[PDB]
């Protein structure tokens, strides 16, 4: 996609581009301003002094060196405005380095649209390009939840991992198993916390689990 | 430029139109009617005429000359005839001339002819208006005029046009200061629904006049920012008119060099675009059979543009939704997985530049 | 072309010579616009199954909501009294927007058909049409925007995404994000009405602020506003360039053709022209710098919805000055409102901790999870607390770890 | 709207009905207020703000302006055609209102008018006192002159006028052409003349002003001073004043 | 006023001509100001009993 000149190709293609285009730009525009009489006989030094004598000739040039010095002015000024807006930017790509390159992050959608594997990166003109690969799903497994267990003075069994949910497989046991990918793991007595109480979306222990599960 | 396309063309400097959206006129007018609103006030009349006589000679080598010596004749006014004023509420100014010549100094008894003949013509000199242009409907508190140039503000150049060359013979001054009593005249009308050049009130331009009913005019008329006429009042009637362009701005969508649709404001046909379709802001005409499914080639805003001319929009990117941490009943768990790369770039650092001032 | 030569013939023709001013001129306001539609386009999105569930009126029913919760008449039945205000209606003027879209849009303040009607005196923004200048539509528009925080919010109650549109109650939603803050233990005496009560009376007053014309809300009207106020200055201060005359007799070119014969009058236009083209690079330079302060902002609202909205953030103080339990969004105009709902305590509970225990050859255990506390009970046993919410736990034999020293503050 | 008459001059509030034109009456005449000002429910029917300039000037300005009554004296009466008027010596004895002893700059002239009559009301002659004792004389004709007085009227005209200084009854110097409408007259002490607000004639300072009226000619003639005021202006005339 | 009319009474009545435009400079400087202390003031906070040992 690059060598042909993908969504995100062509996006990265128009911003690099844009901000070569700008820097370029910004100079071009200064050069031309040589150009400008600025109300002067000729916008040419050594033309002035080879047509009028220094009595006169100073004064046509002192309005250039007047305008000559206000376009450097503005350009000074719109050179900083950009460094500016750059800091910014810098810090952001210095946060995707630590955290998406150098490091595993814990936030959502920071390191690209998916469930980020690791990142990679590269040079790019002012900048860097980087190549964060993410894991896609393609099929969803179902599974029936519980929200918890009510054993028997009865009590309540809550999963100590929040991020995990419990299931009942076909063999009728408890499973754990994470939210990013299905990855079922056997449950264990480790794995539950006891509570005074149960809830209506408790599902009843049996004497054959409590075992495994308390 | 001979057609609509090349007319692109030709307003943008170049022979190969790339693929995209160009602006373009929704269209283009001249030999239109003139019309005019003046303050009702009263007539009053005045023609004023200037002669020019002209004394032309000869050089030696042949090369015509004409005479500082010639004479510049105002109307009669105060008895003197070196200042002429205007004290009517309008007027209209001529010039005419006579070419008289001579073999012999200041003679002039014999009619000049060929080479030696000239016409006397006025011409802006310092004035901010031309001679000719003093017949058009422009204001004045005074205006007079005075071959002597004393206290008075610009100057015209009164110029001998030969068959050879031209030259300034003398200078005519005018007194004048801007206002509203005396007005030029050639030799209070207005056309309605029709594309015109006007002068309202003393503001100038060309668009449409169309008849309205509203109360917002508390002056003779009303302007936007930029200062262009939106509308005035009839100072008998208190009828509002309304003034707006005959044309609009509007995006000529041109593909592999040739006008595929454009849109516009106007619900009129533009550019030999015949069908159309309506868009939430804007009437989009193109080549394409209107009274679609595609894949445009350009695009701009939220609206692509299709070979064929076919107008489509832009939907929002689906998503299966995200899953959440719910653990009760009937869930879903991604389990199959695949790679996919996204790529992005972020600026780190600028060009320094250094400049030895 | 039009801005610069008000479409008089003879003042286009001397506009030849700068053809490439007048295009550096509109393809930089074009590419900015360009850029900015693609990396907005990256960040919205819809979600069919979570819009069908997304309005009051299916947050009211029972439609859509899974058998297993036969306990619910509704979804979030008790949290409606709040959500009411923040949830897109069908039963409203301007198709699928919420009580307080309503208010911040319509108390802040494009149809180009119109201009040509030609019934009426033009209003502020046919008379800049005419001149030239107009404004586009982008691909966050209004409703657009409306679409993706709909989906967002209607996403929180969507049980599964396999198919369909299968609902769960709000209530359920939230105790689900109370377990991250802490893991819940106290089953027997839920909280449920009482939070609920205290949202749906913040969200009253909310909506009360905003149609009253509240610190925050004071502050989101005042920021709203002056987004609007600061774009519509730009583009007054633009037209009003064209009554400067940049030293000619006028600034209105056919007032100079109508007075003044072509050879002279072509001079005082080419001044016009001159200064008309000047404003225009000031605008576009002007316009250009906004865009890039934008980039900035958007990044972060990007990142607010990421961290606050479609997941719980461990980033204290982010989302919000409190706990965060979730967040709601809304459309605004140019950009996004957040509803950041909080917890906020009333009372502290004191308790005795332990820096860890010493036992017996002796040995230290201390707590695995560092962030619980360890504290002795009335009963003398031993309890594990987080520190975000008093929601105490026995302590087990799992959830200590051995070490070979004690320290003098170990029980 | 009932309108009613209220006199308290003999010290004594008295209530009474009005007829006549009541309308006009509440559009044209106010009571001074302490210090000269004039109340800010007047509507300022016929004021005009006096400028310099040719062109018609709108909006909100501060100004300094003949917008301080030192006396208002409501439907004059004269006991012959003609009657004089003086920047000094004058004397307020029918000031209605409050009446603030100070030195007139401006003797401002509401003349009476029906829109689209061309009633026989106007006066033939204005007559200037300038320092040295020239009498300068305003008269207006038919036609253009090339003895006789003329005629400036009041309201609506049936055509053009042309306006003449007269000296020795021998045109002096051609003024310019009336408006179609002639509201208001206003001379000032410093020798300008104003028609409708406009600068229309200025000669040296002027000690008395006399005129002569054709066969109630105004609807009050007020006595005035300069002062700074913030004036809401449209089309030249005076709608508010803050002073 | 001040910084474009010297307190020159005589500049300050030409001037005018222009309020609107000091008024759009005043007002676009206080609400800058304004803004940017609302966002400060949320920022910021104390609490007595940290001060008390700090
Ligand atoms: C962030 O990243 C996620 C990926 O995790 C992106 O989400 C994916 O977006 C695509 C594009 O919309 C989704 O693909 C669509 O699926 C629809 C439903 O699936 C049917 O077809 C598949 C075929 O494999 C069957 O298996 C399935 O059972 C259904 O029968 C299709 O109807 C859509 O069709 C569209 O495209 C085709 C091809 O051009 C056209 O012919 C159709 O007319 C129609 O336009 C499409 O195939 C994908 O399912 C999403 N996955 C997930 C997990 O969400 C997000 O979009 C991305 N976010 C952003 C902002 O980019
Ligand atoms: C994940 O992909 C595998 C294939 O690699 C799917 O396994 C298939 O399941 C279908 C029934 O749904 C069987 O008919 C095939 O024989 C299986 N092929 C195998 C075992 O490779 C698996 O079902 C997918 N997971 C989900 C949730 O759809
Ligand atoms: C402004 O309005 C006046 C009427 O108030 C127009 O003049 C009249 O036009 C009608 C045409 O039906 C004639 O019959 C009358 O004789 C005209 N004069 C009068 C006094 O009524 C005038 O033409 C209008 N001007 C413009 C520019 O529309
Ligand atoms: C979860 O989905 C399964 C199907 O995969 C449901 O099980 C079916 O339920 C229907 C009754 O609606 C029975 O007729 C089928 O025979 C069942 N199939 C199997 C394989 O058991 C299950 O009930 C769903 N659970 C919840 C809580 O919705
Ligand atoms: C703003 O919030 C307050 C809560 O502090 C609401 O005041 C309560 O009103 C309800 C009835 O709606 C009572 O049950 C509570 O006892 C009140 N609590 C108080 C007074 O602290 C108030 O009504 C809300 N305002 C709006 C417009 O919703
Ligand atoms: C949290 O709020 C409850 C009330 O809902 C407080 O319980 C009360 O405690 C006081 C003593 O401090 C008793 O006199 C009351 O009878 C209790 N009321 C109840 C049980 O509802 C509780 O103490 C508060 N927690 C803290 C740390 O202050
Ligand atoms: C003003 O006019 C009204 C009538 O509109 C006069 O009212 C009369 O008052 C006397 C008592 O003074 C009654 O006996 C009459 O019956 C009233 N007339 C009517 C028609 O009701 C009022 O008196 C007049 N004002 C003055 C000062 O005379
Ligand atoms: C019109 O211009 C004249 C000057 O030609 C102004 O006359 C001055 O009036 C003031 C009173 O405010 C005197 O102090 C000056 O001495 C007068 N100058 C001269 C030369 O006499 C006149 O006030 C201006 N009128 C208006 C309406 O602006
Ligand atoms: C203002 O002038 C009008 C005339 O334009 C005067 O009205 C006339 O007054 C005389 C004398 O009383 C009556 O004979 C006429 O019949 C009235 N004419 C009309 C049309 O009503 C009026 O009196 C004058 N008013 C002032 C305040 O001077
Ligand atoms: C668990 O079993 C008991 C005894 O039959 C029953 O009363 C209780 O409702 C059951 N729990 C649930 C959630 O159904
Ligand atoms: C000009 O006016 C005449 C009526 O006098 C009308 O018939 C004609 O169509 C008009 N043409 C244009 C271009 O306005
Ligand atoms: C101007 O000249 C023309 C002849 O071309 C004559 O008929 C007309 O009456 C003249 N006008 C004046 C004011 O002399
Ligand atoms: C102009 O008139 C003068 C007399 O003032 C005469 O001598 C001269 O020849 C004339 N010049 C011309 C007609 O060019
Ligand atoms: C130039 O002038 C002189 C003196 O009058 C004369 O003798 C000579 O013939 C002239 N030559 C010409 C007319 O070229
Ligand atoms: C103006 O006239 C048209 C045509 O009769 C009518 O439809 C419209 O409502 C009128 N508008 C007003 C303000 O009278
Ligand atoms: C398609 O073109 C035909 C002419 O060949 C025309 O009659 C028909 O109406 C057009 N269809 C539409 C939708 O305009
Ligand atoms: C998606 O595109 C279709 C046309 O294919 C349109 O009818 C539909 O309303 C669009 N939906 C969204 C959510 O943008
Ligand atoms: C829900 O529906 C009931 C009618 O069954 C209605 O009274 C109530 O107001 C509705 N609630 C909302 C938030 O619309
Ligand atoms: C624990 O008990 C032993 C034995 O009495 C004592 O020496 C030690 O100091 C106690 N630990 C602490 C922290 O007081
Ligand atoms: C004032 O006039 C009224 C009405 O004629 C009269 O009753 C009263 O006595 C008069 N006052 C004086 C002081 O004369
Ligand atoms: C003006 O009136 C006076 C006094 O009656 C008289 O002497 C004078 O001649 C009159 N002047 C004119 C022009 O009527
Ligand atoms: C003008 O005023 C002087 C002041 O002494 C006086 O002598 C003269 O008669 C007056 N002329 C008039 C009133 O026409
Ligand atoms: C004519 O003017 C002179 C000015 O010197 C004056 O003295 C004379 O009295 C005037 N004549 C008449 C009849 O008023």
């Amino acid at each position: 996609a690059f060598g042909k000149v993908l969504a995100t190709v062509a996006k990265v293609l128009a911003k690099v581009q844009d901000v070569v285009n700008t820097q370029g730009q910004a100079l071009s525009h200064l050069t031309v301003q040589l150009q400008n009489n600025f109300q002067a006989i000729s916008s040419s030094i050594s033309d002035i002094y080879n047509r009028l004598d220094p009595p006169s000739a100073d004064a046509q040039v002192d309005r250039l060196i007047t305008g000559r010095l206000t376009a450097l002015n503005a350009f000074v000024s719109q050179t900083l405005t950009r460094q500016a807006e750059v800091r910014a930017s810098r810090q952001l790509a210095k946060d995707k380095v630590n955290e998406c390159v150098r490091s595993q992050s814990q936030r959502f959608g920071f390191c690209g649209n998916g469930t980020h594997l690791f990142s990679l990166a590269n040079a790019a003109p002012n900048g860097m390009i980087f190549f964060h690969t993410v894991l896609l799903p393609t099929a969803y497994q179902t599974v029936t939840a519980c929200s918890g267990i009510c054993a028997s003075r009865t009590f309540g069994l809550v999963v100590k991992d929040v991020q995990l949910t419990l299931f009942r497989n076909l063999d009728d046991k408890f499973y754990l198993t994470p939210r990013t990918m299905y990855q079922p793991r056997a449950a264990t007595s480790s794995d539950f916390v006891q509570i005074e109480g149960c809830d209506v979306l408790f599902v009843n222990a049996t004497e054959i689990d409590l075992p495994s599960i308390i | 430029c001979n057609s609509h396309i090349n007319n692109i063309k030709c307003s943008q400097l170049t022979a190969n139109l790339q693929n995209g959206f160009y602006p373009v006129a929704s269209s283009e007018v001249g030999l239109v009617n003139k019309s005019v609103v003046l303050l009702p006030s009263f007539f009053a009349h005045t023609t004023v005429n200037i002669t020019i006589d002209l004394g032309m000679k000869r050089s030696g080598y042949g090369q015509p000359i004409a005479s500082p010596l010639s004479n510049i004749t105002l109307p009669m006014q105060d008895n003197n005839t070196d200042v002429y004023c205007i004290r009517s509420n309008q007027f209209s100014i001529y010039v005419h001339s006579t070419c008289k010549s001579s073999l012999w100094d200041n003679v002039f008894n014999q009619d000049c002819t060929d080479v030696l003949e000239a016409t006397a013509v006025i011409k802006t000199g310092t004035c901010p208006f031309s001679f000719d242009k003093l017949n058009n409907h422009l204001t004045f508190n005074k205006f007079c005029l005075s071959l002597s140039p004393v206290g008075a503000n610009c100057k015209f150049d009164v110029a001998a046009r030969t068959r050879t060359n031209e030259q300034v013979v003398r200078s005519l001054y005018v007194i004048y200061e801007e206002g509203d009593n005396i007005v030029g005249v050639p030799s209070s009308v207005l056309h309605l629904d029709s594309c015109t050049d006007y002068n309202i009130y003393g503001r100038t331009g060309v668009g449409v006049i169309r008849q309205t009913n509203s109360t917002l005019l508390s002056g003779l008329y009303y302007t936007s920012l930029s200062g262009d006429l939106l509308g005035f009042k009839n100072v008998s009637d208190g009828v509002i008119y309304s003034v707006t362009p005959c044309d609009v701005s509007a995006q000529a969508a041109v593909i592999d060099g040739a006008i595929v649709g454009a849109m516009t404001s106007i619900n009129s046909e533009l550019l030999g675009l015949t069908h159309w379709t309506t868009t939430p802001n804007f009437y989009y005409y193109s080549i394409y059979n209107y009274t679609v499914d595609c894949e445009p080639i350009i695009t701009y805003s939220n609206i692509g543009v299709c070979k064929n001319g076919a107008l489509v929009f832009i939907n929002v990117t689906h998503s299966d939704g995200d899953v959440q941490p719910i653990s009760t009943g009937n869930v879903t768990i991604p389990t199959n997985f695949t790679i996919s790369v996204q790529v992005e770039y972020i600026q780190v650092y600028t060009t320094p530049v250094s400049i030895d001032c | 072309a039009r801005y610069v030569c008000n479409g008089n013939p003879r003042c286009n023709k001397l506009l030849t010579q700068y053809v490439s001013a007048c295009q550096t001129i509109e393809q930089a306001l074009a590419m900015g616009a360009r850029l900015e539609n693609m990396e907005v386009d990256s960040m919205l999105f819809v979600s069919e199954n979570a819009l069908k569930l997304a309005s009051v009126e299916a947050f009211n029913s029972t439609e859509n909501l899974d058998p297993i919760y036969k306990e619910w008449p509704n979804i979030g039945g008790s949290w409606l009294g709040g959500l009411k205000d923040i949830l897109p209606s069908h039963n409203s003027k301007r198709k699928y927007r919420s009580a307080i879209e309503d208010l911040l849009f319509d108390k802040v303040v494009e149809d180009y058909k119109r201009c040509t009607g030609g019934y009426d005196i033009a209003d502020l923004v046919c008379a800049q049409y005419y001149n030239g200048i107009m404004v586009l539509p982008g691909v966050a528009n209004d409703d657009k925007m409306t679409m993706y925080t709909a989906s967002l919010a209607g996403g929180i109650t969507l049980g599964a995404l396999g198919g369909g549109a299968v609902a769960i109650p709000f209530a359920v939603a939230v105790q689900a994000r109370l377990n991250y803050v802490a893991l819940q233990t106290d089953v027997l005496n839920k909280n449920q009405q009482i939070l609920a009560n205290a949202f749906n009376q913040a969200i009253g007053n909310i909506t009360q602020a905003f149609g009253k014309v509240l610190a925050t809300v004071a502050k989101v009207l005042a920021k709203v506003q002056d987004v609007v106020n600061t774009q519509g200055q730009a583009l007054s201060h633009l037209t009003v360039q064209l009554q400067n005359n940049f030293q000619a007799i006028s600034s209105s070119i056919s007032d100079i053709y109508n007075r003044l014969d072509p050879p002279s009058a072509d001079a005082q236009v080419d001044r016009l022209i001159t200064g008309r083209l000047t404003a225009l690079n000031a605008f576009v330079s002007q316009t250009l710098t906004r865009q890039a302060e934008v980039r900035a902002s958007r990044q972060l609202a990007k990142d607010k919805v990421n961290e606050c909205v479609r997941s719980q953030s461990q980033r204290f103080g982010f989302c919000g000055n409190g706990t965060h339990l979730f967040s709601l969004a809304n459309a605004a105009p140019n950009g996004m409102i957040f509803f950041h709902t909080v917890l906020l305590p009333t009372a502290y509970q004191t308790v005795t901790a332990c820096s860890g225990i010493c036992a017996s050859r002796t040995f230290g255990l201390v707590v695995k999870d560092v962030q619980l506390t360890l504290f002795r009970n009335l009963d003398d046993k031993f309890y594990l607390t987080p520190r975000t919410m008093y929601q105490p736990r026995a302590a087990t034999s799992s959830d200590f770890v051995q070490i070979e020293g004690c320290d003098v503050l170990f029980v | 709207v009932t309108y009613y008459r209220v006199n308290n001059k003999n010290g004594t509030t008295i209530v009474s009905n009005c007829t006549d034109q009541c309308a006009s009456y509440v559009d044209n005449v106010f009571t001074t207020q302490p210090g000269g000002l004039i109340p800010s429910d007047f509507s300022f029917n016929n004021w005009f703000l006096l400028t310099n300039s040719s062109t018609v000037v709108s909006g909100k300005l501060v100004t300094r302006q003949p917008l301080v009554v030192n006396c208002l004296w409501p439907v004059p009466s004269f006991k012959e055609a003609a009657s004089t008027f003086c920047f000094e010596g004058a004397g307020f004895d029918q000031c209605n209102g409050a009446v603030l002893n100070n030195t007139v700059d401006v003797i401002r002239f509401n003349l009476n008018f029906t829109a689209d009559v061309q009633s026989g009301m106007g006066a033939t002659v204005f007559s200037l006192n300038t320092t040295g004792g020239v009498i300068l004389e305003i008269s207006c004709y038919n036609d253009i002159v090339s003895y006789s007085y003329g005629d400036i009227p009041f309201g609506i005209t049936d055509g053009p006028r042309y306006c003449y200084v007269l000296y020795n009854g021998t045109t002096l110097k051609y003024l310019g052409t009336l408006p179609p409408s002639v509201k208001e007259i206003a001379i000032s002490k410093w020798g300008h003349f104003y028609i409708n607000g406009y600068n229309f004639f200025s000669t040296f300072p002027i000690d008395c002003i006399s005129f002569n009226l054709t066969t109630g000619a105004f609807w009050t003639i007020a006595y005035t001073s300069y002062t700074e005021a913030l004036v809401q202006v449209e089309n030249t005339a005076i709608k508010k004043v803050t002073y």
